């Protein structure tokens, strides 16, 4: 469904496939994306949904599941 | 700057409101002082 | 930050050469004294093989 | 004056929008290159971090 956006974009931003990401893991260390890569991921998510996410809320996406939690 | 402009707009509206009240008060005072000038001339 | 920035490139070049050198060998170096002792072991192997 | 600064905010917002597309489109290609480069080139040969 609409989550297909996130679970797609994440992979396109991290080089992993759609099923590679696990909800329990964390982007910062368990996916290999460093600070710059995570900034790029969150900002691409911002672009895709034509919305805005301030720094404080944006910093709360270190886990895989959060990417949908704030979305839906 | 976006959040600063929002806050500034809010404050600006507040000052405009209190100045509107003073404008009304000024018109009322002008009425009273017109009566006062009439009273001076009458005396 | 200016001091660190001026210093950085030299340290990075040195590290690349060091990594190449020690990886070329079987043993991994960690200090100046360590490099010296590796020199001595190298000399011993020279004088046996000869 | 502050209304004109608001319109400045709109102009800056569209500039930000442009920059954002640039960034995401660039990463899409970085992905592919770093996929192919893993044939031992990136290890130290191409990644001349100096």
């Amino acid at each position: 469904t609409i989550e297909e956006r996130v679970k797609k974009i994440i992979g396109e931003q991290l080089g992993v496939k759609q099923e590679e990401v696990t909800n329990n893991a964390s982007f910062v260390e368990d996916l290999g994306a460093d600070s710059l890569d995570t900034v790029e991921l969150v900002m691409a998510l911002e672009e895709e949904f034509d919305t805005e996410i301030p720094d404080e809320e944006a910093e709360k996406i270190t886990t895989v599941q959060a990417a949908i939690d704030y979305i839906n | 700057s976006h959040k600063q402009l929002a806050t500034e707009q809010y404050r600006h509206v507040e000052m405009a409101r209190e100045l509107a009240e003073q404008s009304g008060a000024s018109s009322d005072l002008e009425t009273d002082h017109q009566a006062a000038s009439d009273h001076l001339n009458l005396v | 930050i200016q001091s660190l920035t001026a210093r950085a490139p030299v340290w990075l070049a040195a590290q690349d050469t060091l990594n190449q050198l020690c990886e070329q060998s079987g043993e991994t170096l960690a200090s100046s004294n360590d490099v010296t002792e590796y020199m001595q072991q190298l000399l011993e192997r020279e004088r046996e093989a000869t | 004056e502050m209304e004109n600064v608001q319109k400045k905010l709109r102009k800056l917002e569209r500039d930000y929008y442009q920059i954002r597309e640039q960034v995401v489109s660039a990463k899409a290609g970085w992905c592919a290159v770093m996929r192919m480069v893993k044939d031992n080139g990136v290890e130290r040969r191409l990644h001349r971090r100096e």
